[PDB]
């Protein structure tokens, strides 16, 4: 067809600005004549290390260090030598009953450490002692009851017990959940019965091929008890049916949920399930025991680690353990299969270090989890290189590098570790000269000014590599952070950007860094003159020093700024409180907590001040005056002080 | 699956009577024919008449002739008898998933061919489209079968692809086609059709087209029907485009008047003539380094105009925002002219 | 997913160093006697940012398309905008010369090259430009500052212009 | 039950939509050919452009048939371009008979309705004109635009573009009073001007705050006070209270009006507007003035990325106290 | 069972202040098609009572009865994500921010399914579900538009009023079509009328010194009232005119933070006091809520010429605040600007 699309706009006569003409003033009127002449690129070539480190001289012989090592096996002398450094390290470790047990388990391979040295006893786990004390117990009462029906059975021919059949382990990932499980059954000579979720696990099979597991005896009870058949569909011997991953339902996981029900609504068997997320209790319902598995604490999975790498005949401090289990937080198989591969290599750095609190110690596996030892030298130490001048083009390259290599985890390795980097000294918390010295104070003090400012402009005005508060909000937020990975084979069919990852990462990298160089150098700069003030007899030093924590000054170098075991409890503390019955429905959360918080926090101390009196006992009676349900141990906390 | 359909329709399509498609009349038949980026097509000619073709990555703006180059060169590997046979085309117009990538390709791929022996062709027209995952498939499926079957890739932005996608396969661009060779063509189409067209009819026919035959086309095609004649004022009319006697005028009232009668004026002429901010931000940008200012001027003028454009992309105020770009120049330029 | 890496040993694998890079490159060529400049070599490795099998890649394009080894050659076949002109725009940056640089920044954006690798091309020629370290640090944040512009949708002449005017304005102003 | 009066009041017919000659013409002509093209809505927000394409497939169409033929979408969507283009291709593909017992027959062609068409990116844009030409025949489209500038040009070389100027302030108040007089409400002259003008030239959302205001007040007399802040729009005592607190000296009484401003409710956005229109029409210096409207811009700036009202409100509050308190 | 809830009027005439456009919601809901309403105001104001007040004027008193129910959704980038929200027969309550980046997500599903709900549970009373959207100042721009394709939509379907405290970050199509409520702050007679009939209702009597005094420290703060003057009952059995009213603890921790910021100005106390905001965000203090504190605490000891230049600062640092993810950089950059301004200005 192509009809005419005729500009239709109301042209009315008049108005001064239908129909323009080009101004007659001078200046607009002085079009300058447009040049394309570029600077010709045949004539001129790139040279050598023109745009990159392209020098002429190579190194030679200074990598390609093989290692050869060969690790003479620890006589008894030297290995209870590094027993007694090991129990001056860690006074409240009971180490004397753990190291034979280790001996025992180590008496070419084909198997892993985690399976080597994998706890046979509940007494040989490490961390959560309650937790595995309620679990032994439980399983003690229930192998007592299975005793006491076979008794029964041969002598033929429950609310004040409260045995409830079934318990939910719960607990982050790798704490040894499955472990304990593994060592209480093995103990107590329970069969497991293992349902994953890496097998089918639909509701009518698994009913159809696991109920009479639970609804009959065992057809063999003596012999081959103590062995786990993974359940599939492509002294007498009790069982024990054991889930694996309950958080994890697929659509192929057809009814799960009203399966396992009717299981425990119909068991006579124990019946464990496990899971790490903590959502799982809140949407599950039934009638069921918990059990919770907190984060071992660093010191104790610390020691043991160090008793596993002596075993192997390998003597490694303390503080690098404490640097790759804080680096893997906390988690116990990372950091021992992490310790088998970087053991079984050869180890990472032959230094010695003669400490009484004999081998050469193997300080080092914490950079070489970070790929750190894949960028500098083997002589180069990370901090050694961070407090010098870097000038050089290659150096300054394996700076960016090093810096590119932490901000893909989305770290400030520069500034998680300020104070142990600037020059000016750190330490742990337990007139015209006077001019200079304010003057001093004031050039360090712009210094570090401007570089918070350079990093306030990388946090905002630089982009991340992985797009922050993606699924929550910022971090430090009660509402939730619970965020399970997927459940679903469906691909994402997502539009993100790759280019401005990559890039972004290297823009973070080299921003930092040449804004670090700058403070850096401007305080190696302000303090090359102290000198002249020391001189004077001022000495404002005290002015200069950092006071920092002593659980920081235990790792050589830290991920973080913060203390994350006090926003944990904090993060317990409040969502504790505001899940009381009477709160349960206040709707401004920013408002609930900035308001109600403060003045709930001063009823709570005026109550235990009220209390510290010797008063009437009724001043007991506020909260449950009012039915607000909040337990005790919360009122004890928020009653303690504002820290 | 299918919208082969449309295209195969609408190839032989148009009423050819009164319908006149001029951007549909004049298409290059081959690599001899398609008269731009002759380095490009005699490196193409070199490459297959030595049967040493390698993966190819044809990526540049829209319309500059990517995907009837890469059909000449199909055509020109095999005869009509066997080319379904050997050359596979597809698209994101039939976007499923992933599948696409492990179903067709995949087995496309792993196969011989089936009347005559000879290495096969797979093009991948706006493979831009194509998730990371299916890329990242893909990358595989040239990797194990980089020996029978060659690959195109027919893109737009070349910075998404994956760097090993761009890794096993060279790159060819498309670049904007220079003014200086697309003037003959033009002035072809214009004797050929008896248009009268001013200088400034060709300048702003080959400015506003970027360097592309078929958006040039289109807007003739348009202004011919609308008009009747075409000039620098037809076309901007009915292009709906900043005139630059309009934006001149824009420009002297922030450059002589004051704060009010400035502001007042622009909003009035923006209302008169429905202009948006960014295109008067475009506009006065390209008159920016053509007059005459000190570099202070100049870094102080451009430094705020990009700040401008910063701050009507998050969707502002437009009104607060046009007060601001007249008062970057109110700053500084009549400032001088005071002094 | 996490309990993935929970139940392993992860390794960390970095971006190849240069001199590697160029023993892998020259060792290639020795066993394919390839004719060369250093040029080229420079040229080869600049468009493979230690990633060699970008090396390799267009080390084979330019012998398959030239069969000799020079800037010029690699940079006609892997179209970059060339590594001169742009260290000449952080040069003019240093001299604080608005009008070449944006003349040839025109230059190259009439030519096609996108918003985003010619951002990402300045990013890596004004990384090892022999210049001063605290006016390298305003560059990188200012280059990074207009990059999340592109990044974020808007990529246009003005952009790059009100860049290269903070660029030469943080010249002059201390 | 009941609709808003926008769409309750809007004229069924092109002809009875006012202050377009030339636009009614155009449209008329095509609407005779039974041939509509390719529409191109430019102009103001509550012009009527919405309007007068639902009068012109009305007259097209049937009534039964005009939401049959007619899609409504909108074009900033936030999951991208292929939805709204797989909708667009549901809706072209999905064909349902259509007749009038009036006489004549329907055109082939379906209605969708775009709104927004000045919002997209060019590559969207570029997406859709794609669309555009693989239905070329069976739908011709409306794109209703604020400004025609944005639209990229293959587009504009296409459609029949119609610019639509606002409409001057009498005409929409007797509009206004049609609708005061046909909806029994008491309303006083005065109360219809200032509607209209806290409307700035907007009749569509002049409507909106009518029929609201109406139903806030349940039949009593829309006062000025209802239609002050319906709309919130600032008192301008306050503005001048502000101006006040600048040219004072003092910062303290400039933070207490802040804060009167803050606890009252009032936005910091509106109070931004009515600062720019005072400063654009005032006696103050270009260098004041300029130095004010770039702190306005980006404080606006800062508003929109999620920052406190309060704490932009203080600083433009310093920037304009320091540039009135210079001078003296 | 505090003051503020045990005491929250439960209809439309039971408000004690701003009774005009109670009266006018009260027109509204008799006029029985209402579009969505958007409702703003400061904190403490009172439009959360107003909000349920109109709901139970709406409904019956079903309203009244609240459960809790817990959404579980994957995410169009397939990461599922579990939600509490509040519930009734009649009305539901989301507040979407707690999904981040993902608040679009939380606009459709749910909503939908209450679409759903409107198109499953039938009651004839009226022909919506009134969903509450709280803090919709955070949600982002795709969550808006979301949003708006939900609403226009679903317009026959359900209702929302959107809870707020500003509505700069409502985009102006949102802004379009819902009907604006003001819910200003009350002034300080009407805290003390209210503060006083709370009390009776108590059954205590209070001096109307105490209650003009705790009402100007609340700063029109409705709820802060009623809070404090509870803990001032808890404080002392009965009221006396010179009680001593308390402090907000981590007010009084920002205190002594702002004097240990005019105090010295040494880079070890920049790091104590940035280990002091740290125990603040530990405590889960908003960021600008924080600022804003400390920034009225140090501006009265600022100088005239200093007070201004300290405003463009903060609002300055603060924007790149919420342009910015993790705060502590944006605090210490805004404590260290200070340090080096304040520094440079006593020694001149
Ligand atoms: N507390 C511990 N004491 C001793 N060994 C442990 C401990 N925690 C983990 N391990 C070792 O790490 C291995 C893995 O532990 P698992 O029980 O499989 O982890 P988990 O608790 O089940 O958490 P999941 O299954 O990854 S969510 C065990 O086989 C042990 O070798
Ligand atoms: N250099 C050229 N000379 C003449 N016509 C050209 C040229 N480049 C493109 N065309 C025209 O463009 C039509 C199709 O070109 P395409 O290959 O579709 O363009 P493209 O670069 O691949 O980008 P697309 O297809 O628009 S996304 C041809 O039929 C020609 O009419
Ligand atoms: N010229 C006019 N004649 C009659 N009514 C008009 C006119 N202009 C606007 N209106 C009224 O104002 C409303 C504008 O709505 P709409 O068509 O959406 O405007 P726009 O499309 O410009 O946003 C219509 O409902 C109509 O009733
Ligand atoms: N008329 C009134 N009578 C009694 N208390 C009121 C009245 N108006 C408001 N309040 C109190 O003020 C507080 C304000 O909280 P809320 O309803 O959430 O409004 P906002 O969202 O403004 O904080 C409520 O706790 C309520 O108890
Ligand atoms: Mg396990
Ligand atoms: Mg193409």
């Amino acid at each position: 067809s192509f009809q005419r699309v005729v500009h239709v706009q109301q042209k009315d006569d008049g108005c001064c600005l239908w129909h323009l003409k080009p101004p007659s003033c001078p200046l607009l009127t002085k079009f300058k004549e447009l040049n394309t002449k570029v600077i010709d690129l045949s004539k001129c070539g790139i040279a050598l290390g023109e745009f990159s480190t392209l020098n002429s001289k190579l190194k030679s012989g200074n990598s390609a260090a093989v290692f050869m090592r060969t690790r003479k096996e620890f006589t008894e002398e030297v290995r209870n030598l590094l027993l007694e450094e090991i129990r001056w390290s860690n006074p409240e470790f009971s180490l004397k009953k753990y190291f034979p047990l280790l001996l025992k388990k180590q008496i070419t391979e084909d198997m892993l450490w985690t399976e080597k040295y994998q706890p046979q006893t509940a007494s040989e786990l490490i961390g959560n002692e309650l937790a595995i004390k309620k679990l032994h117990s439980w399983l003690k009462d229930w192998k007592r009851r299975a005793e006491l029906e076979e008794r029964q059975n041969l002598k033929g021919k429950e609310e004040e017990s409260r045995l409830c059949n079934t318990v939910l382990i719960t607990g982050p990932t790798g704490v040894g959940k499955t472990a304990a499980v593994y060592a209480c059954a093995q103990e107590l000579g329970f069969k497991i019965f293992e349902v994953n979720a890496s097998s089918q696990r639909s509701g009518r099979q698994i009913l159809s091929q696991l109920k009479e597991a639970t609804q009959s005896h065992q057809v063999d009870k003596q012999g081959v008890n103590s062995q786990k058949p993974c359940f599939f569909n492509s002294k007498n011997a009790t069982s024990l049916i054991l889930f694996e991953e309950v958080d994890v339902i697929f659509d192929e996981d057809a009814g799960f949920l009203n399966a396992i029900k009717t299981f425990m609504a119909t068991t006579k068997r124990p019946v464990i399930l496990t899971t790490s997320d903590p959502t799982f209790s809140l949407m599950f319902d039934g009638c069921f025991e918990e059990i919770k598995f907190s984060t071992p604490s660093l010191l104790n999975v610390a020691s043991y680690l160090q008793m596993i790498c002596l075993t192997e005949n390998f003597r490694t401090d303390v503080k690098d353990f404490v640097t790759l289990l804080t680096a893997n937080t906390c988690d116990i198989r990372k950091s021992i299969l992490y310790l088998q591969f970087w053991i079984r290599s050869g180890g990472g750095v032959l230094e010695e270090r003669p400490l009484t609190l004999l081998p050469k110690c193997d300080s080092g596996c914490a950079e070489t989890l970070f790929g750190l030892k894949n960028i500098f030298s083997p002589s180069e130490d990370l901090f050694s290189f961070l407090k010098h001048k870097i000038t050089m083009k290659e150096e300054w390259h394996k700076f960016i590098q090093l810096l590119t290599e932490f901000q893909m985890r989305n770290v400030d390795f520069l500034y998680s570790n300020l104070e142990f980097i600037l020059p000016l000294p750190v330490d742990t918390i337990p007139t015209t000269a006077g001019k200079k010295c304010s003057a001093l104070v004031s050039h360090c003090l712009n210094s570090l000014s401007e570089f918070m400012d350079n990093m306030s402009f990388l946090d905002a005005l630089l982009t991340d590599v992985r797009e922050q508060n993606k699924y929550g909000r910022n971090d430090f937020s009660w509402t939730n952070g619970k965020v399970t990975s997927g459940l679903c084979d469906e691909f994402s069919l997502e539009s993100n950007d790759g280019w401005t990852s990559q890039s972004s990462g290297e823009l973070k990298a080299a921003a930092e860094a040449l804004s670090f160089t700058k403070c850096s150098s401007a305080i190696s700069k302000a303090l090359e003159t102290l000198n002249s003030c020391k001189k004077l007899g001022r000495d404002p030093t005290n002015d200069l020093t950092f006071y920092v924590s002593q659980k920081r000054n235990n790792v050589y170098f830290s991920q973080s700024a913060a203390n994350l075991d006090n926003a944990w409890k904090r993060i317990s503390v409040i969502k504790s409180v505001f899940s009381s019955r009477s709160l349960l429905y206040v709707g401004n959360r920013q408002a609930s907590i900035i308001e109600y918080l403060p003045t709930l926090r001063n009823i709570c101390k005026t109550e235990k001040l009220k209390e510290q009196g010797k008063s009437k006992r009724r001043f007991l009676h506020y909260f449950e005056g009012i039915h607000l349900d909040i337990p005790k141990e919360t009122v004890n906390t928020l009653a303690a002080d504002f820290p | 699956m299918e919208t082969s359909a449309l295209k195969q329709q609408e190839q032989p399509a148009a009423t050819k009577i009164r319908n006149l498609p001029w951007v549909e009349k004049y298409r290059p038949q081959t690599l001899n024919d398609l008269i731009s980026h002759q380095d490009i097509l005699s490196t193409i000619q070199k490459f297959i008449n030595e049967d040493r073709l390698p993966h190819l990555l044809l990526y540049g703006p829209p319309g500059t002739g990517k995907t009837s180059t890469i059909l000449a060169c199909a055509k020109q590997l095999y005869k009509d008898k066997e080319f379904g046979s050997m050359v596979l085309e597809l698209n994101a117009s039939d976007d499923r998933g992933i599948d696409i990538i492990r179903g067709p390709i995949l087995s496309f791929a792993s196969t011989r061919t089936i009347f005559k022996k000879g290495f096969k062709l797979v093009i991948l027209d706006e493979a831009d489209a194509m998730t990371q995952d299916a890329q990242n498939a893909l990358r595989r499926v040239i990797e194990k079968f980089t020996e029978n079957t060659r690959f195109c890739l027919i893109c737009n932005y070349l910075s998404k692809i994956i760097p090993a996608l761009q890794s096993r396969c060279t790159r060819f661009r498309f670049g904007p086609l220079t003014p200086e060779l697309m003037v003959p063509r033009l002035e072809h189409v214009v004797e050929e059709e008896k248009v009268d067209i001013s200088e400034d009819g060709m300048k702003a026919l080959v400015t506003l087209s970027s360097g592309d035959m078929r958006r040039a086309l289109n807007i003739l095609q348009s202004t011919n029907m609308a008009f009747g004649k075409v000039t620098e004022e037809t076309v901007y009319t009915c292009t709906g485009h900043p005139l630059k006697s309009d934006i001149a005028n824009i420009l002297d009232w922030m450059l002589n008047q004051d704060f009010t009668t400035a502001y007042r004026n622009i909003t009035e002429l923006k209302t008169l003539k429905g202009l948006a901010l960014h295109d008067i931000l475009t506009e006065i940008h390209l008159f920016v380094h053509r007059v005459d200012f000190p570099s202070s001027v100049r870094i102080h003028l451009l430094t705020k105009m990009a700040d401008i454009e910063y701050r009507l992309s998050v969707g502002t105020n437009e009104k607060i925002q046009l007060s601001s770009l007249i008062a970057a120049f109110q700053v500084t330029r009549d400032l001088i002219v005071a002094e | 997913i996490e309990p993935i890496q929970s139940r392993c040993a992860v390794l960390r694998y970095t971006k190849l160093t240069d001199a590697q890079i160029l023993t892998r490159l020259m060792n290639v060529i020795e066993k394919e006697r390839v004719p060369y400049t250093d040029d080229g070599l420079e040229a080869i490795i600049f468009t493979a940012q230690g990633d060699m099998r970008q090396a390799l890649n267009n080390l084979q394009s330019t012998f398959s398309g030239f069969g000799f080894i020079n800037s010029e050659n690699v940079f006609k076949v892997c179209d970059e905008p060339h590594p001169l002109l742009v260290k000449e725009m952080i040069q003019h940056c240093v001299n604080a010369n608005i009008d070449e640089a944006y003349k040839i920044l025109a230059h190259l954006w009439h030519l096609g090259y996108s918003p985003e690798d010619i951002i990402g091309n300045i990013f890596r020629v004004c990384k090892t430009f022999q210049m001063a370290e605290y006016l390298k640090l305003e560059f990188i944040k200012e280059i990074g500052y207009t990059h999340m512009k592109i990044a974020e949708g808007v990529n246009s002449l003005l952009q790059m212009a009100g860049l290269l005017a903070r660029l030469c304005q943080k010249t002059m102003a201390p | 039950k009941p609709v808003p009066w926008v769409e309750k009041y809007r004229p069924k017919c092109v002809d009875e939509v006012a202050f377009q000659e030339e636009v009614v013409a155009v449209l008329k002509k095509s609407l005779e050919g039974a041939d509509l093209p390719n529409l191109l809505f430019y102009g103001p927000p509550g012009t009527g452009k919405t309007s007068t394409i639902l009068a012109a497939a009305r007259e097209l169409f049937g009534p039964e048939l005009f939401r049959l033929r007619v899609l409504e979408l909108n074009a900033s969507d936030e999951r991208g371009i292929q939805v709204v283009r797989e909708k667009v291709k549901n809706f072209a593909q999905l064909t349902v008979s259509g007749s009038r017992s009036d006489g004549k027959p329907c055109p082939p062609f379906k209605i969708v309705i775009l709104d927004e068409a000045d919002s997209m990116t060019s590559a969207a844009q570029a997406a859709l004109r794609r669309t555009m030409e693989k239905e070329s025949k069976t739908t011709r489209f409306c794109l209703i635009c604020n400004y025609v500038s944005r639209i990229i040009e293959p587009l504009t070389s296409r459609c029949s573009k119609f610019r639509f100027k606002p409409l001057s302030d009498k005409i929409q108040q007797q509009r206004l009073l049609d609708i005061a007089k046909k909806e029994n409400v008491k309303i006083s002259d005065e109360g219809i001007a200032y509607l209209v003008k806290v409307s700035e030239g907007d009749l569509r959302k002049a409507i909106t705050f009518l029929q609201s205001a109406t139903r806030l007040t349940g039949g009593k007399e829309i006062t000025e006070k209802v239609i002050t802040d319906i709309a919130g729009v600032i008192p301008a005592e306050k503005i001048d209270g502000v101006f006040a607190a600048c040219q004072s000296g003092s910062f303290d009484k400039l933070e207490a009006v802040v804060k009167d401003l803050i606890d009252e409710g009032h936005a910091a956005t509106q109070l931004v507007n009515q600062l720019h229109d005072v400063v654009v029409e005032n006696n103050l210096s270009d260098k004041q003035k300029s130095i004010i409207t770039e702190k306005l811009a980006e404080v606006d700036k800062c508003l929109a990325d999620g920052a406190d009202e309060h704490l932009q409100l203080i600083s433009l509050c310093a920037t304009v106290m320091q540039q009135l308190s210079q001078n003296c | 069972s505090l003051w503020v809830d045990k005491y929250r009027p439960c209809s439309l005439g039971r408000l004690d202040y701003h009774k005009e456009q109670a009266a006018q919601l009260r027109n509204l809901v008799q006029c029985g098609d209402f579009p969505h309403l958007l409702v703003y105001g400061p904190s403490g104001a009172g439009k959360k009572t107003r909000i349920m007040c109109i709901l139970r004027e709406l409904y019956g008193v079903g309203v009244e009865k609240l459960r809790i129910e817990h959404q579980t959704i994957t995410t169009p980038s397939k990461k599922k994500i579990e939600i509490s929200t509040i519930a009734s027969n009649y009305h539901l309550e989301v507040n979407p921010s707690d999904a981040g980046n993902s608040d679009r997500v939380v606009i459709q599903e749910m909503l939908k399914t209450v679409a759903q709900s409107q198109q499953l549970e039938t009651n004839s009373q009226r022909d919506f579900k009134v969903v509450l959207l709280t803090e919709v100042d955070k949600l982002t721009k795709d969550a808006q538009h979301a949003l708006r394709r939900t609403m226009e939509k679903y317009m026959s379907t359900c209702r929302l009023i959107l809870c707020c405290n500003s509505t700069s970050k409502v985009i102006p199509p949102i802004r379009s079509r819902c009907l604006a409520v003001r819910v200003p702050a009350p002034s300080i007679e009407d805290i003390c009328h209210v503060l006083s009939t709370v009390c009776k209702k108590e059954g205590l009597n209070l001096p109307s010194q105490l209650a003009h005094r705790l009402a100007e420290k609340s700063c029109r703060n409705l709820r802060k009232a009623l809070l404090m003057c509870e803990a001032c009952r808890v404080q002392q059995y009965p009221f006396t005119a010179d009680q001593e009213i308390p402090e907000t603890d981590w007010e009084v921790y920002l205190r002594e933070t702002a004097n240990a910021i005019v105090s010295q100005q040494t880079p070890q106390r920049l790091l104590e006091v940035r280990g002091r905001l740290y125990e603040l965000l530990t405590h889960c203090i908003p960021p600008e809520i924080i600022m804003k504190g400390l920034l009225s605490e140090l501006l009265h000891n600022c100088d005239g010429q200093l007070k201004g230049e300290v405003a463009q600062m903060a609002a300055y640092y603060e924007h790149r605040l919420q342009l910015g993810s993790k705060a502590i950089y944006h605090l210490e950059a805004f404590v260290a600007k200070f340090m080096a301004l304040y520094k440079k200005f006593m020694e001149d």
